[PDB]
């Protein structure tokens, strides 16, 4: 396994993810992970699951032995239209949901 | 004279092009802790 993330505006080769038991790799049907998982029939006992977060930051960690994939259970159709997503075309308006997260990361 | 030789075989010039050179380095390396965060700032901006 050799992964690397391919950007935007730019095209770049920024960064490495190390996998040494994985087989597959899909996203899922939001843009929130794209999984590089493991098989038990094809190759050794190496076992690991690492998903690829976008930010270098880690996605998984499990060890569940013979596990053989994992994937997106899917969503209905959305519907959805053009000034939903224009909101989010304007730390503008999207400043509260870090912080509601840090009250919930207190000790 | 073998001082002179020994230079431009070799070859204060020398040292001065290695510091420029690592200057340039240190400058791309500045550069890359502004785009790391940037980066970092496209996922949060983005979640």
């Amino acid at each position: 396994g050799a992964l690397a993330f391919v950007d935007t505006s730019d095209c770049t080769v920024m960064n490495i993810a190390e996998h040494y038991m994985a087989s597959d790799v899909e996203w899922d049907p939001t843009g929130r992970y794209v999984v590089t998982s493991v098989s038990w029939w094809s190759h050794k006992v190496d076992n690991a699951y690492w998903l690829w977060t976008f930010q270098g930051r880690l996605l998984q960690k499990n060890n569940k032995d013979r596990f053989c994939q994992l994937l997106w259970r899917p969503r209905p159709p959305t519907l959805l239209s053009q000034e939903q997503i224009k909101q989010i075309k304007k730390k503008i308006f999207e400043q509260k949901d870090r912080l509601s997260q840090s009250k919930a990361s207190k000790e | 004279q073998i001082k002179k030789k020994t230079v431009r075989e070799r070859l204060q010039i020398k040292k001065t092009e290695l510091g420029a050179k690592a200057f340039k380095d240190i400058d791309i390396e500045d550069l890359e802790e502004l785009d790391p965060d940037f980066i970092m700032a496209k996922q949060v901006e983005q979640l």
